[PDB]
């Protein structure tokens, strides 16, 4: 691609999605999602694969069912309350469509079936677009329409993605797909709290967007997309082993990690609600994805496997990459639970 | 409410559930696709038709641009599957199962 | 209410005069005909370049759609912002043929 | 009978989807969507829509369909029972709907609907010596500027975007 | 020539919506008592 | 009374078409130094109708279509979309006179390309559904100028009705403010009709090869239908004419004058030129047209504000 | 809810302005010059109200004061006028422009036998005021009292009390 | 800055009067003394009905009849 338009076509993306967090009209939440949409297509189609090209498809029914939906839910806003307010809605049939249309959006559980295809199907950056980017502008909708979400659907969604993400990941050894079912899990997470206080929904999205940029800009150092070549990085790059070996403890929610820090704020601020089986189940499926967190840091971290003698060669370069805030968000993503108090910035 | 937004909604509903249940072509998925937003552009256009509202009555046209852009987009991806298998048959996207 | 009329009548005499030219010469009896193409049974190749010119069509079709108010727009009392918006919709109708020119988009069917 | 006659486009509409909700075949399927396209746009003239219906003519059908009959033309080289049991099943869900609202003059599926013609529910007051709607489009250049700004900046990386995904490079 | 004759269709336009104006109050008045004869004749079906 | 009014609109524009043919033949003669038909009636009057009569009974071409269906819809489509375009014409009243005339026929228009697609897949022929694409989009790459040239010079009527045309040029022709875009208007509808040099169905297969002898004469007559129609449309939009409400068959003489001579000029374009090529007509219609068409249009809505010459809604 | 108070159909009796279109426009300017105070009254008093039900009298006086108009045209001018509103009358959209030596005659005799001047461009669509002795409405959309709203903040702003008391954070 | 123009003007015609014409439409309309005339001509077409003021007592500006001296005027529109 032409760099400048990579670069216009980023600057898209990103319109779309602030476009989406700073309207106060409807129209303009879906035509923010319809922008971000059409400007991500090029990003999955960078190679020109037919596995770019099936992904990109996929993508783009998933997308464009959830985005007839929301417009559905925001016209029948429209026929029972005449106005067109980016707030609570005025019929719960709306709201349905809403809440099933951001879901379909964030691949939340049922609707999760195209994330671990597509982000398999797309390069490494762009599947860090989609895990990350792409969560901001659905996660703003469900922020500001909190008064009008059935609290047993959201809640239906989350545990369905929790436990659907959690045993997702155990069969895979594709590390996109690992990712993919990882997002499902901790999207899960994201709306259990929503309804209960939404700033540990926000805490959550950004130690998952901090998290996931690691791991991903991780993969994308070491150049690797299986377990089996991620388990050649001790041999090609030490310190990547240790990288990845701390971040997905991280993820796993093993203190004195912050990535322990949302899903403990999360059960926080559920058993003051008086949900005590809740956040008690959704914890003990965590154990899942910690699994195969452990799986991958057994084949990486931990031992050391078999590599091969062309390695000799890759041993005289250093690696050129721009390894860009890698060891910021290595250590963002370590070392910030003594901080937990933070989180009152995002209230 | 008004007998009309009864059809309109049961159009936008036929048109979900075939636009939900593919049968082999990915045309008719996106005939069924602009079918759901030809529905949503009668029902917008009735509501604001009625209520007298006139500021909205460039959101219809705005509802059509963006969406028939979308069509357009969805168009280019069944011309690259046409141009991978020959068909645009949905069976043919199923390399992502592993 | 007349124009419904007016329809019917056009599409009942263009439908009269079709099955009259599809049903008048059925009347003769005049032979069966056994009779036994550039292309022979080639599958038809797939221009893309047609395809990319239908949708050119449709983007700017879409821009069109966009401009189609400028007859009404013209009275308002807000001009310079009216005046600003429609040079900035001609003005990006523009730039997409500009585009559409520089990466030989609009070549071999030009 | 005259008095329902949006009514009756209406449930001409639906029949209309339930052609190609059912695929029979794309380009098939492309003329019931032609089909229902037209009646839709009859639907939205007679309460008043005459640019809004153009629009479903003139960029709807004469701008989008074409390019779908035009595309889907390009494909299924020329030459069931699903097809005419989905559209028979459709045909009387649809043909059940309307003998319970005109039984009972209202029905429930989701919403409570009137039975009435929708003729009941309009305005008895004139808009003097301009139409609504043409005014309410032609403000999209005095008051729609964000408007304006985020749907050409779309339409001009939709060309960009078709540029990019039809090369292959 | 445009010119010249646009500024006369809009003092023409302008003449026939003075005329339209000075006509709005006969027609209201005219309206308002038709609309409440219509009213008053459905209440007093509404009660037979 | 309503349907009188219909049947003296339509029933003419076919007897009209039916001696087009015949105009066409003669004048086509008389430009390449021969005669036109002037044997079969007194200066060849029976040539259409000789003509009409031969191609209603002869033999079926009984053609094995793909589709049934889109095969006969394909003249009905076109026989009613080219006696629908001439019902807003004001000449000088309109037999429906709707506000929105121009769009109506811009719409209309735009739905035409559906019996040259319909009935190129509608043949068994790929070879003829190929020239069905390539008209196809010559035909929507034409419309987008027309529609561009259109609106830039309803920004001097003031609105889209076509009865306030004439009012917008009782002291001058439109043509005057208007003649770049006059010209690119006249060569856009003269490559919306496939008229030559942009005829390319004939150029070395048509699109409707394998109808029948009347059902392709109802295409052409569909077609020439367009093309009396879009000089008209043209006449009405660029060449307005006198108009005394009290004697209106002073506008309907001076019209009809008017539109036979671009009618007849259409007839003296096919007789002086060669065909585009078709990648050649596209570079008319991509590089060149629109290019000063957008121009245009920029210029043609800057200038009434420029000038002070806004034209009155109503 | 309650019962909606309409008018008797002896209340909506009045002698009506029985003349087509064309002679109301053909009289219109002359009409907008003469009548131009109760009508101006009726007026202010429909969109002060927001109700016809409380603005009949006025609309009485504008149906009284119409007919004062055209009688006194009737005495007069009926000639003149007649020719007028008939070359009005025969246009489709009943253009002014194509009628102006009728009108030039009307305005002539009117002038002459009754010295009224027919009004410039731009004078019928002044905002004039209007001198009246009903009361202003204190509340024309008949709305009940506002929900008070919630407390405002006051005060100094004080640090947390042993700050953010998460768990065991001291700060 | 004059040999290119000369080109261009050789090479393409078309598109040298394309953009002259779009120059001309961009910056002309701020450099015409009638292009105020255009706003004050769509402020002076009245789509809507005259609501006339309660008269408190003190409005000087304000007539009480179309023929009063007071109020605005359309003698530009007349004349120009
Ligand atoms: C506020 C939010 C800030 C968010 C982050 C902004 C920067 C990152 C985003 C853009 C990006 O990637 O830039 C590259 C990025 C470096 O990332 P990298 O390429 O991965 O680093 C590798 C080496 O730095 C490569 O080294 P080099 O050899 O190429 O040159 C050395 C380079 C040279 O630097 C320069 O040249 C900078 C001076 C010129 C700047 C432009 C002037 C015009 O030095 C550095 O960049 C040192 C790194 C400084 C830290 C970067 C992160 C900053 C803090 C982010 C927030 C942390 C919050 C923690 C809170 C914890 C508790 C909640 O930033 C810079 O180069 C400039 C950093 C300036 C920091 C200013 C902070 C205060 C702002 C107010
Ligand atoms: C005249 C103007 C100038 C005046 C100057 C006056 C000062 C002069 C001296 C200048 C230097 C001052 C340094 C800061 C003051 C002392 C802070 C302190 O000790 O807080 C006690 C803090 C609470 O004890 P305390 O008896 O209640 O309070 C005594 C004071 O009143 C403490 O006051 P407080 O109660 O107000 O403290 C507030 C609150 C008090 O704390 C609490 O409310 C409790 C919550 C604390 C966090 C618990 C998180 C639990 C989960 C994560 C566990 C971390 C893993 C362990 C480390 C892994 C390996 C690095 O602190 C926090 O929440 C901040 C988080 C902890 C950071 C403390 C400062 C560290 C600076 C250097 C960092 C180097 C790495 C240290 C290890 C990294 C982890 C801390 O102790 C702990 O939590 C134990 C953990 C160790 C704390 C860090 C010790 C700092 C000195 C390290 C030097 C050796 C470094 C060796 C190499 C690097 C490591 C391998
Ligand atoms: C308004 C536009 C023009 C309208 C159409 C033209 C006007 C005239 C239409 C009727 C003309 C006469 C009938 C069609 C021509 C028949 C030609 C022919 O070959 O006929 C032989 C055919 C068949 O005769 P045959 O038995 O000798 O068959 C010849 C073929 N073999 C021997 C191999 C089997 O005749 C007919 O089909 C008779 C048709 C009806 C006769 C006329 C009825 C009244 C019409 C009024
Ligand atoms: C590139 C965009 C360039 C043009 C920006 C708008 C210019 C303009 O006339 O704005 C006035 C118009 C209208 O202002 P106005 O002065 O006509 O407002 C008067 C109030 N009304 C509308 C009720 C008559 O827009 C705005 O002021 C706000 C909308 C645009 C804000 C800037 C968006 C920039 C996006 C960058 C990405
Ligand atoms: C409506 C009534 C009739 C209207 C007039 C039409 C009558 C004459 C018709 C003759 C027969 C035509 C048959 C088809 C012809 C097709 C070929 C053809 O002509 O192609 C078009 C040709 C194409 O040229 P070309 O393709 O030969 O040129 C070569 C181009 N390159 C280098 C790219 C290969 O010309 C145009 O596109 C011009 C269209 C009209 C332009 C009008 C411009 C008006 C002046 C603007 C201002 C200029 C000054 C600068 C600014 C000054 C400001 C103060
Ligand atoms: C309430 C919250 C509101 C919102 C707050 C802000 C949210 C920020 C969310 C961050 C989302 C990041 C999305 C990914 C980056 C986008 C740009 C991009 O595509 O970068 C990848 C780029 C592609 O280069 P390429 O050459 O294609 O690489 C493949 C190998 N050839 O280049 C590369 O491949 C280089 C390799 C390293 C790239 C690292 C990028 C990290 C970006 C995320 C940083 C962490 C998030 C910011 C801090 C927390 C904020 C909440
Ligand atoms: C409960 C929710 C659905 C309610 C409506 C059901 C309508 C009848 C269809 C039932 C399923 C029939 C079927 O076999 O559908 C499968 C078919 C796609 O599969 P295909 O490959 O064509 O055939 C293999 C056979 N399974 O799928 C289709 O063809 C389905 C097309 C559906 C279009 C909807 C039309 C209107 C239906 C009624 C209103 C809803
Ligand atoms: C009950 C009794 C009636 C039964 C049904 C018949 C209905 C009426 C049919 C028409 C009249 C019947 C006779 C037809 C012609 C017979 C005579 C003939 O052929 O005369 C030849 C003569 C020209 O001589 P020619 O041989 O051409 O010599 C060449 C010059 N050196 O030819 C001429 O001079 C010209 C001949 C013209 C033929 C008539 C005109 C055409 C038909 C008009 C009516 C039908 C079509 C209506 C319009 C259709 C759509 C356009
Ligand atoms: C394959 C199928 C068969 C194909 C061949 C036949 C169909 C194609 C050719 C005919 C196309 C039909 C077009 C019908 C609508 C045209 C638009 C229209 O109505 O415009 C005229 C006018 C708008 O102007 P305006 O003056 O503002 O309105 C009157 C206000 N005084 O508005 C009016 O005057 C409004 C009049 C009342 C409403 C009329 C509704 C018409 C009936 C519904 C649509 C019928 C066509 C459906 C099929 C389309 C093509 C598939
Ligand atoms: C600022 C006002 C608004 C401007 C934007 C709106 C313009 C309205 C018209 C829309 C035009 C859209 C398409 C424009 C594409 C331009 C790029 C281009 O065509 O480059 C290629 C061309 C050489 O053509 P080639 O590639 O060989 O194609 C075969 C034909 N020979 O290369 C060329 O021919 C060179 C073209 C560039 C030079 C043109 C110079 C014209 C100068 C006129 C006077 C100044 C007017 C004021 C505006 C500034 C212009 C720079
Ligand atoms: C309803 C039928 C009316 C009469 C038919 C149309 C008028 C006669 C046109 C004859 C004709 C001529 C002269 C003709 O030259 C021609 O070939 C190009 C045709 O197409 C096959 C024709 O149809």
């Amino acid at each position: 691609m032409n760099p400048i338009i990579l670069i216009i076509i980023l600057m898209t993306v990103m319109l779309g999605t602030i476009i989406v967090m700073i309207s106060t009209h409807w129209l303009l939440i879906w035509i923010g999602f319809e922008m971000n949409m059409l400007a991500i297509i090029p990003i999955m189609m960078k190679k020109h694969n037919p596995r770019a090209t099936e992904a990109s498809t996929k993508y783009f029914l998933t997308q464009s069912t959830a985005s007839m939906l929301l417009m559905m839910a925001i016209i029948i806003n429209l026929m029972f309350s005449g106005q067109w307010t980016v707030m609570k809605l005025f019929n719960p049939m709306a709201s349905m469509l809403m809440t099933m249309a951001l879901a379909m959006k964030l691949g939340m559980a049922p609707f999760h079936f195209w994330v671990p295809e597509v982000t398999q199907g797309i390069p490494l950056s762009s599947g860090l677009i989609l895990l990350t980017w792409q969560k901001l502008a659905p996660m703003s909708v469900l922020y500001q329409i909190l008064p009008s979400i059935n609290l047993d659907l959201i809640l239906t969604l989350s545990i369905l993605s929790i436990t659907i993400g959690g045993w997702g990941g155990l069969n895979q050894t594709q590390l996109r797909k690992i990712m993919a079912y990882s997002s499902i899990a901790h999207m899960g997470w994201m709306t259990a709290v929503l309804l209960y206080n939404p700033t540990m929904t926000l805490l959550n999205l950004i130690i998952y967007i901090i998290m996931t940029s690691t791991m991903f800009t991780l993969f994308m150092a070491n150049s690797t997309t299986t377990t089996l070549s991620l388990s050649h990085t001790w041999n090609k790059a030490p310190i990547m082993t240790i990288l990845v070996l701390i971040t997905l403890l991280s993820m796993g929610g093993l203190p004195p990690l912050s990535g322990f820090m949302p899903k403990w704020m999360i059960i926080q601020e559920m058993t003051k609600n008086d949900s005590i089986i809740l956040p008690t189940l959704m914890a003990i499926t965590a154990l899942l994805n910690l699994y195969f967190y452990m799986r991958l840091t057994y084949s990486t971290a931990l031992t050391m496997f078999p590599s091969t003698n062309n390695m000799k060669m890759k041993w005289q370069f250093p690696t050129t990459k721009r390894m860009t805030l890698l060891p910021t968000m290595t250590v963002l993503s370590t070392m910030l639970l003594p901080l937990t108090p933070i989180l009152s910035i995002l209230e | 409410m008004s007998l009309v937004y009864m059809n309109i909604m049961m159009a936008f509903t036929v048109s979900l559930t075939g636009l939900l249940m593919y049968r082999s072509h990915l045309m008719s998925s996106l005939l069924c696709l602009e079918g759901m937003m030809l529905s949503l552009f009668i029902l917008a256009t009735l509501m604001i038709l009625n209520s007298h509202f006139t500021l909205a009555s460039m959101m219809p046209i705005i509802l059509l641009v963006f969406a028939a852009c979308e069509a357009a987009l969805g168009l280019s991806l069944l011309v690259m599957v046409s141009n991978t298998y020959g068909t645009d048959y949905v069976q043919n996207l199923n390399l992502l199962q592993c | 209410m007349n124009l419904m009329i007016t329809l019917l009548t056009n599409f009942t005499l263009a439908t009269l005069l079709v099955t009259i030219a599809f049903w008048l010469p059925q009347l003769n009896v005049y032979s069966e005909k056994t009779s036994p193409d550039p292309m022979g049974s080639a599958r038809l190749p797939f221009s893309m370049k047609f395809f990319l010119v239908a949708i050119t069509f449709l983007l700017f079709d879409l821009e069109i759609a966009l401009l189609l108010p400028l007859p009404w727009a013209s009275q308002t009392t807000n001009l310079n912002t009216m005046l600003t918006m429609a040079l900035l919709l001609i003005f990006l109708l523009a730039v997409s043929l500009a585009y559409e020119w520089t990466q030989k988009g609009l070549e071999w069917t030009e | 009978m005259m008095t329902y006659i949006v009514f009756i486009l209406s449930i001409i509409f639906v029949m209309g989807f339930v052609g190609f909700s059912s695929k029979p075949s794309p380009i098939y399927g492309g003329l019931g969507l032609i089909v229902s396209g037209g009646v839709g746009c009859g639907i939205v003239l007679n309460f008043g829509g005459s640019f809004l219906g153009l629009m479903v003519f003139l960029i709807y059908l004469g701008g989008m369909m074409v390019v779908f009959g035009y595309t889907t033309a390009m494909a299924t080289e020329q030459y069931n029972k699903v097809v005419l049991g989905t559209f028979i099943t459709g045909l009387l869900m649809e043909f059940l709907m309307v003998y319970y609202v005109l039984k009972d003059k209202e029905v429930e599926i989701v919403f409570k609907f009137n039975g009435m013609g929708d003729w009941v529910i309009y305005d008895t007051g004139d808009s003097g010596f301009f139409s609504e709607e043409a005014m309410g489009i032609a403000a999209l250049y005095s008051y729609g500027t964000w408007l304006v700004i985020v749907t050409g900046w779309s339409l001009l990386i939709g060309v960009v975007v078709i540029m990019e995904i039809t090369r292959g490079n | 020539s445009m010119m010249r004759w646009n500024r006369e269709r809009r003092r023409l336009q302008i003449e026939d919506f003075e005329a339209r104006i000075a006509l709005m109050p006969l027609l209201q008045a005219e309206k308002d008592r038709r609309v409440l004869q219509m009213l008053r004749e459905n209440l007093e079906e509404e009660a037979t | 009374m309503f349907m009188i009014n219909v049947l003296t609109l339509i029933i003419p524009i076919l007897l009209a078409v039916a001696f087009l043919t015949l105009v066409e033949r003669k004048v086509l003669g008389y430009m390449q130094f021969r005669k036109g038909p002037n044997v079969v009636g007194p200066y060849g009057l029976l040539q259409p109708i000789a003509d009409a009569i031969k191609l209603f009974i002869k033999e079926p071409l009984r053609p094995a279509t793909s589709s049934i269906s889109m095969f006969i819809l394909a003249p009905i489509l076109a026989l009613t979309l080219a006696l629908t375009m001439w019902i807003p014409l004001p000449m000088p009243y309109p037999l429906i006179n709707m506000n929105l005339g121009v769009l109506f026929m811009l719409a209309m228009s735009s739905l035409a390309v559906y019996s040259i697609l319909w009935s190129g897949w509608a043949s068994n022929s790929k070879y003829a559904l190929i020239g069905a694409l390539r008209a196809v989009a010559q035909t929507i790459s034409y419309e987008v100028t027309l529609a561009i040239i259109l609106l830039s010079v309803l920004l001097m009527n003031g609105s889209f009705t076509l009865s306030t045309l004439i009012i917008t040029q009782e002291q001058v022709w439109l043509i005057f403010p208007a003649w770049p875009l006059a010209m690119m208007w006249f060569i856009s509808t003269l490559a919306e009709t496939n008229r030559a040099p942009f005829d390319l169905t004939e150029g070395e297969s048509g699109f409707n090869v394998e109808y029948a002898a009347g059902p392709f004469a109802l295409f052409f007559m569909a077609e020439y239908a367009n093309i009396i129609m879009m000089n008209i449309f043209t006449t009405t939009l660029f060449l307005g004419a006198f108009h005394n409400p009290y004697m209106p068959e002073l506008y309907t003489i001076n019209f009809t004058i008017k539109s036979l001579l671009l009618s007849i000029t259409f007839l003296w374009i096919r007789a002086s030129y060669p065909r585009f090529r078709y990648d050649q007509l596209m570079h008319l219609l991509w590089k060149n047209f629109l290019p000063l068409t957008l121009a245009l249009c920029m210029w043609h809505v800057s200038l009434p504000i420029l000038l002070s010459s806004i034209p009155p809604q109503t | 809810p309650g019962i909606v108070e309409l008018p008797s159909l002896e209340d909506l009796k009045v002698q009506e302005v029985k003349v087509s279109s064309s002679v109301l426009k053909a009289a219109a300017h002359h009409y907008g010059a003469q009548c131009d105070k109760p009508n101006k009254e009726f007026m202010l008093c429909r969109w002060e109200e927001k109700d016809p039900r409380r603005c009949l009298e006025e609309g009485k006086l504008v149906n009284q004061c119409a007919l004062e108009f055209f009688r006194q045209i009737k005495r007069h001018c009926a000639e003149p006028f007649t020719e007028y509103w008939t070359c009005i009358d025969y246009s489709g959209l009943q253009l002014f422009r194509r009628c102006r030596k009728e009108q030039a005659q009307f305005d002539k005799c009117v002038l002459d036998k009754l010295g009224w001047v027919r009004p410039d461009l731009g004078e019928l669509s002044k905002v004039t005021k209007v001198k009246t002795d009903r009361p202003l409405p204190e509340n024309p959309y008949h709305s009940r009292a506002r929900p008070e709203p919630n407390p405002e903040v006051e005060g100094d702003l004080k640090p947390a009390r042993h700050g953010s008391r998460l768990f065991f954070w001291t700060m | 800055v004059a040999a290119f123009l000369k080109n261009v003007w050789a090479k393409e015609p078309v598109l040298v009067a394309s953009f002259a014409i779009a120059g001309l439409a961009v910056i002309l309309p701020t450099l015409s003394p009638y292009t105020k005339y255009s706003l004050m001509i769509n402020r002076a077409t009245p789509y809507n009905y005259p609501v006339p003021l309660r008269d408190d007592g003190n409005m000087p500006d304000v007539p009480s009849h179309p023929q009063d001296p007071q109020g605005p005027s359309l003698e530009w529109l007349k004349r120009l």
